[PDB]
């Protein structure tokens, strides 16, 4: 990922322009947009990106998901 | 941990709503 798109991206998705994410646009995104997910799975996914459990996204939770190569 | 497809589709899922948001 070009860190200009994940800049862009982190931007557009911090809605109150408090420099993080909220946690409710990501339960938001996987509820509406995923397929089937379980409320657990959900709750496993927000876990997995917001990761000191603040409930909200800062840009190095963000980065660390969007740029992390797991080969 | 997650599953390569459930981060997969997280990081997908997270793009697109960034996409569709920025128009509009
Ligand atoms: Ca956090």
């Amino acid at each position: 990922l070009d860190e200009r798109e994940l800049k862009e991206a982190f931007r557009v998705l911090d809605k109150e322009k408090k420099g993080v994410i909220k946690v409710d646009v990501l339960r938001w995104i996987l509820k509406s947009l995923g397929d089937e997910l379980t409320e657990d799975e959900i709750e496993n996914m927000i876990a997995e990106t917001d990761t000191d459990g603040s409930g909200t996204v800062d840009y190095e939770e963000f980065k660390c998901l969007m740029m992390s190569s797991d080969a | 941990g997650l599953s390569p497809e459930k981060k997969k589709m997280l990081k997908k899922l997270i793009m697109q709503k960034a996409a569709e948001d920025l128009a509009n």
